[PDB]
RNA sequence: UUGGAACGAUACAGAGAAGAUUAGCAUGGCCCCUGCGCAAGGAUGACA
RNA sequence: AGUGGGUAAGAGC
């Protein structure tokens, strides 16, 4: 819904099952554990 | 188109050295294009075949 | 690029990928000051009410909206990613990189022949869908 | 050649397939005549069977030519499509028994072939009575070779049976493919 | 036969007498750029009128001969991978029934586009034994799933 | 929009006319009355175009849509089928090369229709169901034209 | 007065009524007070209709066939009669 | 709408118009020279070119309406008085009608026909357009005396006709225009042609 | 006047007579198509943002394209002239990480 | 059971609709509305609407 | 070729039927002296597959003349006008008694 | 008992093909034809 | 010379 802000303490990545991708690694930060 | 200019202009093809380079560069030109529709990667040694 | 809705934040994003049911949401991850996404843009304008009925625009700028460039690589100047069902929908373009559209087409056709397909592929339940036309190469002459 | 053009015939259908090769050369005059093969056996072999033909053709001591009416007199009261498919049906029993078809006929001593044709002159129900009776027999004798109940047939089937439709398969492990 | 400029072929031609009242064709051939979206490379000269001035018989004998003939090539091809007994008694089918009936079903851009390259896929399969070989595409190979 | 409001304005001026032969509104009453209605036609001509909404492109289809058969569609099948001349020309033989008898295009052929092995000792005839006619307006244009 | 009407409303009137009419028999059918309408079959349509059934017997189809030809006829000519 | 407001699309359309012509112009000549470029540059390319071409012509056509024709009186005496020399010197004859009994009145117009049925001898597709081109010369040449009748109509009459399309093909050195006419017209002219 | 109707046999004035008939044949399925006409007409959904998000979206667009706007020449996407979001990678490893993180995040 | 006497009740309701005479002027149609007690418009209908409405209360009447 | 030109300018049969309260009724022969079908050329397709029928047929029916002159103009409108002369003198060694084959 | 990993790991699965597929009848359009009805209307035949 | 332009998607364990 456009106009509302996000709910606090809510992660965009989650709260829908999205699972993300790497195509090489020259791409994006260093994965931290 | 090949057998166009090569019927219309026989016996001028020979004197023109730069048309014999464009029609074999032309030719370079198809080939690739073919062997880019079946792979996305040049082969190294394609057969004539 | 104005024309389009745009969205602030990324549960407005994850709202809008929920949202659709029927149809497929095409987002153009960039900033609306660059060229390439200004080209984007414009396309997506153009075609933005021919595909109304299986599609939907929504445009989102990740300076502002960043919570993606980590896990959706987010990094080139401009990409377009395709859902259906709350589900990202790949395309096998040619060019290697099935995730995202990272580049500018100058052709409305080819980006609706895209969403298009992209719409009959994951609407029978396929994740990848095999681009109609190939990009391993520009066909530049 | 010898029929005029207006009658000349467009379609020319052989059971065999041994005339699509030659019709063909001697039907080279006439190019807008499609030859037509069958591979469905209609049993028109069997129509010397009748005791009007066999008689003739082997008391012929010379070669020539006869005309017959096939129809006799059906055309009266049937189109020529009924006519036709009640011809069909009579041969497919009388290839069939050749006996017990003849039997089925007449069914009444009333019924008499006059010599001016070959079939038995029939009122309509006595004509769609002797029809279901040819079928069920041509049904019977199809089960009788093949151990099927003739209710076991279906409509599509009995109908591919009076046509001259069969089914066998000597090497079935092409069921691989399911 | 195939020597004189206006071919002797066509002293023999079906419409001869038709033929011989068409003047200015070639003109009418140069001029014919303007009337057809498409350039034609013989815009000098007419098959009908003029005959056929080259032959191909000679240069497609000697093509098929230098590739080591019909045997040769069919190795290179699948041919032998359909166990068909001979090569005499064959013929191609240019589209596939479905691809055939599929030239006019009111499709959109993208489906007609897709539906196009279908003869390429033939194509590549004729041809498998030899652009599907490791010494034309280095690198690794992967077998399929099954 | 000349011609058109050339007729528009005769037909006023007639009216114009029969009124002042007999003497009438000679303040010119009807002449205002005429003239207003004139510039309005005028205007209404000459009005911008409405706004009209584009046509959204219709989603793409599955599943099944039933389509009824019957004479109509028994005429489209015929109208749209492929032709025996038409399947045998997509049949190219195996091997046997063919020259190519036409100069303006290698990229035609006959296929086996004329060729020889093509299995037909007579030749094909040519299927009228696929005769070409002109449409139903085309029709009533040439009748106008006549 | 009595007033007449231009052609094209005793077009539109004439076509109204019979999609009036059309549509009334068709919602009759859905709702199940009308039996699902047969097939008009005449002598050409007969191979059409009933050709998995005519070689079955093909006498009786002629007959029904020619029932159905004749009840259609035979309704109309009651018409005109009741209708003299 | 606004007077400030048309200025300032007025102004809009100026510059946009400026930056419109300097690519048409700076990409065709870079196609011009070899360059390698894309397909939708040269088809967006050549649609620029030829709205600048036709906008020429029409100004072209403009100007030749309000200035008059450019040969002078003295000098088409000139030509024509050539012309008729030469004629005259040549015992040429002029071209006659075509007339109602003419010998090769049917030769021309099947001539005619197969010309302009050579421009489908290979499309295995056909639009509207061409099966009504082909519906024509089908019905022509089923009656042919007919279709001689409506062209001996439209020549002795027929003086005002319908709109012909315009196109152009690029041959990256040059566009080549290709002019659409109708298929009634067609068959007519080239009738005329043969003839 | 009064006239009658020939569709429908009534006594009507002549005054609106010629209107009479022109509503008198209007056919039911011009009403039914109106009705789909106007439902799919409100089934529409606003493909285009609003007149405030596009000024909105003209106004960022300028803060940063000072190439073509402002006064002050700044590079491509400057505007000129404490707390860093943290994101999630896209691996379930690390989701409770992130969960944690936005919880303490919160206020 | 009930539900084809419904749908039978309905059938012969809409039937009788289709072979009711409605006055074509808007004032009349109005006045007739009125008298019946029924608002002239519902939500904003048109007068097409207004006089389908009339005539579906006639039938049911 | 027809000499006004400069540089720039089948299986036919022998045996007929008459057409007109019995079952039989025959059909008496009749014969035609001439059976001269014209060239007709383009209506074969398959050149060799006719050769070889005639072939055949030529073999099977050696005093049919309607063989050897379908064979004949075969190889005529194929071009291959010496085996057709050769056709027909073999014919005319075969079929001396029709003049048909002679003409 | 106690951790790495989870964009992973096998098992199952694999047509990653391609389609809104095709038969019948009626309605619908034009043109007739025929019958009845309606509105009228014409020409014509018949003594004491 | 050279990297790539060569990720099948799916189901939960």
């Amino acid at each position: 819904f456009l106009g509302m802000p996000a709910p606090l303490g809510y992660v965009p990545g989650l709260g829908r099952g999205a699972t993300g991708f790497t195509t090489r690694s020259d791409i994006g930060p260093a994965r931290d554990a | 188109a090949l057998i166009g200019l090569m019927t219309y202009f026989r016996e001028a093809v020979v004197n023109t050295q730069e048309l014999l380079d464009l029609l074999v560069k032309c030719e370079n030109k198809i080939q690739t294009r073919i062997k880019i529709g079946l792979n996305s990667k040049m082969p190294s040694r394609f057969p004539p075949v | 690029s104005y024309m389009l809705p745009h969205l602030h934040n990324g549960w407005q994003v994850d709202q809008a990928i929920l949202s659709e049911e029927d149809r497929v949401v095409v987002i153009r991850f960039g900033h609306d000051w660059d060229p390439t996404c200004m080209k984007m843009d414009e396309v997506l304008y153009s075609i933005a009410e021919k595909v109304k009925n299986f599609a939907v625009i929504y445009l989102v700028d990740i300076t502002e909206v960043p919570d993606f460039n980590k896990m959706y690589e987010l990094y080139d100047p401009c990409t377009v990613m395709f859902f259906f069902r709350n589900k990202h929908i790949m395309i096998d373009l040619g060019t290697g990189n099935n995730n995202k559209i990272n580049w500018a087409m100058e052709d409305k056709q080819e980006m609706v022949d895209i969403i298009e397909t992209v719409y009959r592929g994951a609407r029978k339940g396929r994740g990848l869908v095999v681009s109609p036309k190939d990009y391993s190469t520009k066909y530049r002459y | 050649r010898s029929l005029p053009v207006e009658e000349q015939p467009k379609q020319i259908i052989v059971t065999r397939k041994g005339m699509l090769d030659p019709l063909e050369v001697h039907l080279l005059d006439f190019p807008n005549i499609v030859i037509k093969g069958s591979e469905l056996q209609l049993p028109f072999q069997a129509c010397l069977k009748v005791e009007k033909f066999g008689d003739l053709i082997l008391k012929a001591t010379e070669p020539q030519m006869v005309l017959f009416n096939l129809y006799d007199d059906w055309l009266k009261t049937i189109s020529s499509y009924t006519a036709f498919s009640r011809l069909i049906l009579i041969l497919r029993a009388l290839h069939v028994n050749n006996d017990r078809a003849k039997v089925i006929l007449k069914p009444d001593k009333t019924t008499i072939t006059e010599p001016h044709h070959i079939w038995p002159t029939l009122t309509d129900e006595e004509w769609i009575k002797v029809e279901v009776q040819l079928k069920d027999l041509i049904l019977a004798d199809y089960g009788k070779k093949n151990n099927v109940n003739v209710a076991s047939l279906t409509q599509s089937e009995i109908r591919d049976i009076i046509l001259g439709m069969e089914i066998s398969a000597p090497s079935q492990q092409r069921q691989q493919i399911a | 036969w195939d020597r004189g400029i206006p071919r002797i072929n066509t002293l023999f031609q079906k419409d001869r007498h038709t033929l011989a009242y068409d003047k200015g064709w070639r003109v009418r051939t140069d001029f014919k750029q303007y009337q057809v979206l498409k350039q034609n490379p013989f815009w000098w000269t007419h098959q009908r009128h003029d005959g056929k001035l080259w032959n191909l018989n000679n240069y497609r004998t000697d093509m098929i001969q230098a590739l080591g003939g019909v045997e040769g090539i069919l190795e290179h091809t699948l041919f032998k991978g359909t166990y068909f007994p001979t090569w005499e008694g064959l013929f191609w089918e240019k589209a596939s029934g479905f691809e055939e009936s599929m030239k006019w079903k009111k499709l959109t851009n993208a489906q007609r586009s897709g539906l196009n390259q279908i003869p390429n896929r033939r194509f590549t399969l004729w041809w498998s034994p030899t652009i599907n070989r490791a010494n034309v595409y280095v690198g690794f190979q992967v077998q399929l799933d099954l | 929009l000349r011609r058109k409001a050339a007729r528009l304005v005769a037909a006023k001026c007639t009216l114009a006319a029969r009124v002042d032969s007999f003497h009438e509104s000679t303040e010119g009453k009807v002449g205002y009355e005429l003239k207003d209605e004139i510039e309005r036609k005028f205007d209404k001509w000459q009005e911008p175009p409405p706004v009209k909404q584009v046509k959204p492109l219709p989603a793409p289809l599955d599943g099944q849509r039933k389509k009824r058969g019957g004479r109509r569609y028994r005429k489209m099948k015929e109208r749209l089928g492929l032709t025996e001349i038409r399947k045998q020309a997509n049949r190219m033989s195996f091997g046997e090369i063919e020259e190519d008898a036409y100069q303006e295009d290698l990229g035609f052929s006959l296929g086996h229709l004329g060729k020889s092995g093509s299995g037909r000792v007579r030749q094909t005839q040519v299927n009228e169901a696929t005769k070409a006619r002109i449409s139903k307006t085309l029709q009533r244009t040439l009748q106008k034209q006549s | 007065l009595g007033v007449y009407l231009t052609k094209k409303e005793q077009k539109k009137l004439r076509r109204q009524t019979r999609r009036e009419a059309q549509k009334e028999l068709q919602e009759k059918v859905r709702l199940g007070l009308m039996p699902p309408p047969e097939p008009k079959v005449r002598i050409s349509n007969l191979m059409r209709v009933l050709g998995t059934e005519a070689v079955q017997d093909p006498t009786k189809v002629e007959a029904h066939v020619r029932a159905q030809m004749a009840k259609r006829q035979k309704a109309h000519e009651e018409a005109n009669a009741a209708r003299k | 709408l606004p007077t400030p407001i048309e200025n300032m699309i007025l102004r809009y359309v100026k510059a946009k118009a400026d930056w419109w012509t300097n690519t048409a112009h700076y990409n065709r000549e870079r196609i011009r020279r070899g360059a390698t470029v894309d397909k939708t540059v040269c088809k967006k390319n050549l649609g620029r070119l030829t709205r600048l071409y036709l906008k020429a012509e029409q100004e072209r056509q403009h100007n030749y309406l309000k200035d008059g024709p450019y040969i002078t009186a003295e000098e088409a005496v000139a030509v024509y008085t050539t012309t008729v020399h030469w004629l005259e010197s040549r015992r040429f004859s002029p071209i006659p009608f075509p007339p109602l009994s003419y010998k090769h009145d049917t030769k021309l117009l099947i001539l005619a026909l197969e010309r302009l049925k050579e421009a489908y001898s290979v499309k295995s597709r056909l639009n509207q357009s061409q099966r009504e081109e082909l519906g024509l010369i089908e019905q022509a040449y089923d009656n042919p005396h007919e279709a001689l009748s409506r062209i001996k109509r439209h020549l002795l009459t027929q003086r005002a006709f319908k709109e012909v399309g315009i196109e152009f093909m690029d041959l990256y050195s040059h566009l080549v225009p290709v002019y659409d006419v109708e298929p009634l017209e067609k068959i007519t002219d080239a009738y005329l042609d043969q003839y | 006047e009064y006239l009658v109707s020939p569709i429908t046999g009534e006594k009507i004035p002549a005054s609106k007579m010629q209107e009479h008939m022109r509503i008198g044949l209007l056919d039911p399925r011009w009403l039914e198509q109106r009705d789909r006409s106007i439902r799919e007409k409100q089934s529409d959904d606003e493909v285009y943002a609003p007149g405030l998000d596009i000024e909105s979206s003209l106004k960022q667009l300028a803060e940063r394209r000072t190439d073509i706007f402002g006064v002050e020449e700044t590079a491509i996407g400057k505007k000129i002239g404490p707390e860093e979001k943290v994101t999630w990678d896209g691996h379930s490893g690390s989701m409770a990480r992130t969960q944690q993180a936005a919880q303490a995040n919160i206020t | 059971s009930e539900r084809q006497a419904e749908v039978l009740a309905e059938f012969e309701r809409r039937k009788r609709a289709r072979q009711i005479n409605v006055s074509t002027d808007d004032s009349e149609v109005k006045a007739c509305l009125r008298a019946l007690g029924e608002p002239i418009t519902l939500f904003g209908e048109g007068p097409a609407e207004r006089r389908e409405r009339l005539r579906n209360i006639l039938s049911v009447v | 070729v027809d000499p006004r030109q400069t540089q720039f300018g089948r299986n036919t049969l022998m045996d007929m039927r008459l057409s007109q309260q019995t079952v039989v009724d025959p059909k008496g022969y009749l014969t035609d002296l001439n059976s001269m079908i014209p060239t007709h050329g383009g209506d074969i397709n398959d050149i060799k597959k006719a050769r070889l029928l005639l072939k055949s047929v030529r073999e099977t029916n050696p005093h049919h003349p309607p063989a050897w002159i379908a064979s004949a103009r075969l190889e005529e409108v194929t071009g291959k006008l010496q085996v057709a002369r050769n056709l027909i003198m073999k014919g005319t060694e075969m079929c001396p008694k029709s003049e048909d084959v002679w003409l």
